[PDB]
RNA sequence: UCGUGAAGAGGGAAACAACCCAGACCGCCAGCUAAGGUCCCAAAGUCAUGGUUAAGUGGGAAACGAUGUGGGAAGGCCCAGACAGCCAGGAUGUUGGCUUAGAAGCAGCCAUCAUUUAAAGAAAGCGUAAUAGCUCACUGGUCGAGUCGGCCUGCGCGGAAGA
RNA sequence: UCCUUGUCGGGUAAGUUCCGACCUGCACGAAUGGCGUAAUGAUGGCCAGGCUGUCUCCACCCGAGACUCAGUGAAAUUGAAC
RNA sequence: CGGAUAAAAGGUACUCCGGGGAUAACAGGCUGAUACCGCCCAAGAGUUCAUAUCGACGGCGGUGUUUGGCACCUCGAUGUCGGCUCAUCACAUCCUGGGGCUGAAGUAGGUCCCAAGGGUAUGGCUGUUCGCCAUUUAAAGUGGUACGCGAGCUGGGUUUAGAACGUCGUGAGACAGUUCGGUCCCUAUCUGCCGUGGGCGCUGGAGAACUGAGGGGGGCUGCUCCUAGUACGAGAGGACCGG
């Protein structure tokens, strides 16, 4: 799984997921996929889909990876009323916001493309969209 | 019932039902007794035979089976109730192989014969029964036990009390056109028979037997010439071995080295089938004059080293056949099982 | 009119003496045993080298019955002592060899004539 | 931080102080209006125009699936005859070589051959072991005017079982 | 201290209670007394024999209430009630 | 650490008084962290063949009957666990009933769908819920009913006051621990339900017979025989339907 070995504090707060997106264009490959709702990613969401798509294109091409988990969460123990500290270390999450592009493709044909994106798209909590690299 | 197929399955058996923890609180009261009690034993697999089924045809289709897993405890002190046992129904005869240096664990000759596959975990312990004084308040509970899993290769071998082997389109199904009641396709091409249909033979009351059918094949210890070792593993419990040797065949060569070989594949096998008592018997004979095949039945059996009846028997033509079975029952009922 | 836990007497040389019935049979909530049913019974009382032992559980049939039977012309067939014949488990043959005491005719009917060959007293 | 109730009545939200309009000096048998409605219960449009809905959706719900349907940007073929039908063709050197007992389009490998008349493949499916037969893509004749499935979107259907 | 109520035997067809025992058991414990103890006990628990409406399954009957009439004549509670 | 004495530690289940749902526990409505149920995505195992049958890494939903937390309280009182009598409702159906698929030859089976009309056990153990065992049938169903029912019963568990055991403290005592015994009141006003009556109405009055708007009650089936040892089936075995 995905995580960071080192992290500035060993929880942050919750946040919030408004505002607009950042990375509407790809800018290292031809083929990307783009997330159109709204939500969380974990790493084992990270993880499926990543390793559900790799099984789809073959070693020729290259992938990249553009969300990481970088957001610390824990959860309450049971039979503890509310207080006495923090939640204790389960696991961690990712922040999405829609407009971004989630993961980025080149190498295999467009119809490869779609099949890979496709088999990773059921695993993300969430609905993405196909786009295609242009000029500038 | 037209198809014999042989597999494997995976048998696993539940663990026991878990210990719970629990303390009860009254409507009043806030501090209760440690109440919650034991879990449920797993569910056992048994091993059944069946008269109706044949074949292991549902075990293609279900290769795993899992048994009831005991309930878990719950509150009042309350146990969980024993996972029911699961029981399979197999064809009689059936031999069952693990892995790991694994062997047989019993052969199944009658029906009725339930056998213990798999044991199923055993239950644990509440926090009730770990009562006592300087405790006082007991958080410990003691988990399941886990079941028993293990990898059975389904064998099945059939109850052919009288079993035989003959040469290639020899008239093996056309034997079974006699007397017997079970009706092979028959027809003139080689290896014409492959699923064994075994018949059975009632001469008079409280006294019948068992036949089976295996096909011939050629000299070839992989499983090349189409048939080979899956169908010799139906033999082993065939208390008399039946020899067929065409004579004069229409087409193929006549019977003076090709009936020797198939003795020595026999030894081969695996143990030569413990040198069981074998009876060699002739087919096609009405095709020649009847006393033209006297003669050259004879030299047949010093060719080969048999020093038999050499018993000449007509399947097709229905002459000698009833001669055979007379000779056979006498044997089989002089020699029990013992 | 026997019943669950009802204490018998034995009318077979099979080796029991004093029996207690334990289950009655017919259906469910079957409530009491006529002249002719299968009852099952715990042997209490046996003489040791008889043919069976003490504790044994297995099926059984009322020969005698202390309410007595219904004859279909307003008559009834009372006796002093409510006695069985010990039957197999698995089997509904009898196992005593010999039957004492009489047998009623109405035993016909529930299809356990074997019962009426022996006795010969009715 | 703001408002409401506390300390505010009245109207709407079926009933409800915190949701909306709106702060009751008193009286009248007058009119106008805010939120909310105009089929009746209960007062007002069974108002007008252009559409969607077939589910009672309206009138509780997600991931997904589907010849439900309306709209839009395109593409292939198309009275040198469109798709699907009906009447026929389906053959050839040719039982294609090994594993092959038996497989020869239909168990295992394709270099995927091409030439004959052309409209048809050493070929996707039954029935066995092939055999022999049913078929298909394709073409020929007749019918004669739209057909084919990808994209975006509105409203729908199943997913949706409790005393 | 636990696991397979600890599991074998009696008791039962079936016994989380009872009885001497296997062990992986030793804390208490020897005048805050230890072991055995006949008899004794409206003392705790278990079993057996006779016995029965305790029960399957209740039915009938005998009397006192319950019911009507005549006489005397309370009660707790009650914001108001169609 | 805005600093009651210069000078002070605990218990009270032997407690009492005045207040509080200003403050815990069980239940009720938020909840799904954990775990149960359904569906989708489908690499892989599957004789060819993904969803005939499983299915790894994930996602979305539902009661929610375990393990939990949150504001709302009946402390001028909301009586428990279990058993007896009494039942009711939903179907996520235990049997009976109608089917689909089957790797369903027949019987016997397995999964799924519709269907709640009826039925759905007797005993030893323990206070038991549950469970084990013994023995039947068609099964001995799952949940709501504040995990139904004490102004119906039971007081066996829980059980104030007596006594004994193990652990801590010098001690009083606390103790989610074990053993013995240990008070369960109420004459029904109203709603409700079971039966029976008085007054009036139905348009002159009265005696009868009823039609039926509607409502309630029962709707369970085992075995054997004939079909037939027929169809099926190598045999073993053994039909559907009807009577
Ligand atoms: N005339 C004759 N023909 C026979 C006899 N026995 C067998 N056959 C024929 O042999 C043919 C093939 O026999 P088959 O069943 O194939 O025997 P298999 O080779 O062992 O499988 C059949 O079609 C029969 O007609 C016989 O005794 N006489
Ligand atoms: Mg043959």
């Amino acid at each position: 799984m995905l995580q960071p070995k080192r992290t500035k504090f060993r929880k942050m707060h919750k946040g919030r997921n408004r505002g607009l997106a950042q990375g509407t264009d790809v800018s290292f490959g031809s083929f990307g996929l783009k997330a159109v709702g709204r939500g969380r990613l974990t790493a084992r969401q990270i993880e499926a889909a990543r390793r559900a798509m790799t099984r789809a294109v073959k070693r020729q091409g290259k992938i990249w990876i553009r969300v990481f988990p970088d957001k610390p969460i824990t959860e309450k123990p049971l039979a503890v009323r509310m207080g006495k500290g923090k939640g204790n270390v389960e696991y961690w999450v990712a922040l999405i916001q829609p407009g971004k592009v989630l993961y980025e493709m080149d190498g295999v044909p467009e119809e490869l493309a779609r099949e890979a994106f496709k088999l990773a798209a059921a695993k993300l909590p969430i609905k993405t969209t196909f786009v295609t690299k242009t000029v500038m | 019932m037209k198809f014999v197929d042989e597999a494997s399955i995976l048998v696993v058996a539940g663990d026991g039902g878990n210990g719970c923890v629990s303390f009860r609180r009254e409507k009043y009261i806030p501090k209760g007794g440690p109440d919650g009690g034991d879990g449920g034993d797993g569910g056992d697999v048994w091993m059944e035979a069946d008269e109706n089924l044949n074949t292991l045809i549902d075990y293609r289709f279900e290769k795993s089976f899992r048994a009831e897993r005991g309930q878990n405890g719950a509150s009042r002190d309350c146990t969980g109730k024993r996972g029911k046992d699961v029981t399979i129904k197999v064809p009689v005869g059936t031999r069952v192989i693990d892995q790991g240096t694994g062997e047989t664990m019993g052969d199944m000759t009658k029906h009725g014969q339930r056998l213990l596959v798999a044991k199923g975990g055993w239950h644990g312990l509440g926090n009730t029964r770990f009562k006592s004084s300087v405790n006082r308040t007991p958080r410990q509970k003691t988990n399941g036990t886990p079941g028993d899993k293990r990898e059975l290769l389904l064998e099945l071998m059939l109850l052919a009390d009288v079993g035989m082997l003959g040469m290639p389109n020899a008239g093996k199904s056309t034997f079974i056109r006699a007397v017997s009641a079970a009706k092979p396709k028959v027809a003139d091409y080689p290896f014409t028979t492959l699923v064994p249909s075994l018949g059975v033979v009632r001469m008079d009351n409280e006294k019948s037997f068992v036949v089976a059918d295996i096909p011939g094949l050629i000299e070839g210890a992989a499983e090349g010439a189409g048939l080979g070792i899956r169908f010799l593993k139906h033999l082993e419990r065939c208390r008399v071995l039946l020899h067929l040797i065409d004579i004069d065949p229409i087409d193929g060569t006549d019977p003076v080295e090709n009936a020797r070989i198939i003795i020595s594949e026999l030894e081969k096998y695996s143990q030569d089938l413990a040198t069981k008592p074998r009876w060699l018997v002739f087919n096609k004979i009405d095709l020649l004059d009847k006393v033209e095949a006297e003669e050259k039945a004879k030299a047949i059996a010093e060719a080969l080293g048999w020093e038999d009846k050499y018993y000449l028997i007509s399947a097709a033509s229905g002459l000698g056949v009833k001669d055979l079975c007379w000779d056979v029952m006498t044997f089989i009922i002089e020699n029990p099982v013992v | 009119m026997i019943q669950e836990q009802t204490m018998l007497n034995v009318a077979d040389n099979s080796g029991a003496r004093r029996v207690m019935c334990i289950k009655v049979l017919g259906g469910s909530h079957r409530r009491y045993a006529g002249v002719g049913d299968i009852i099952k019974i715990t042997i209490k009382e046996a003489i040791p080298r008889g043919k069976v032992k003490k504790g044994d559980v297995l099926k059984a049939v009322v020969v005698r019955t202390k309410k007595g039977v219904r004859r279909p012309d307003g008559s009834v067939i009372r006796f002093d002592g409510n006695a069985c014949v010990l039957l197999n488990n698995n089997s509904e043959q009898p196992i005593g060899t010999r039957i004492f005491g009489p047998v009623t005719r109405e035993l016909r009917s529930e299809k356990f004539m074997k019962i009426i060959s022996l006795a010969p007293e009715v």
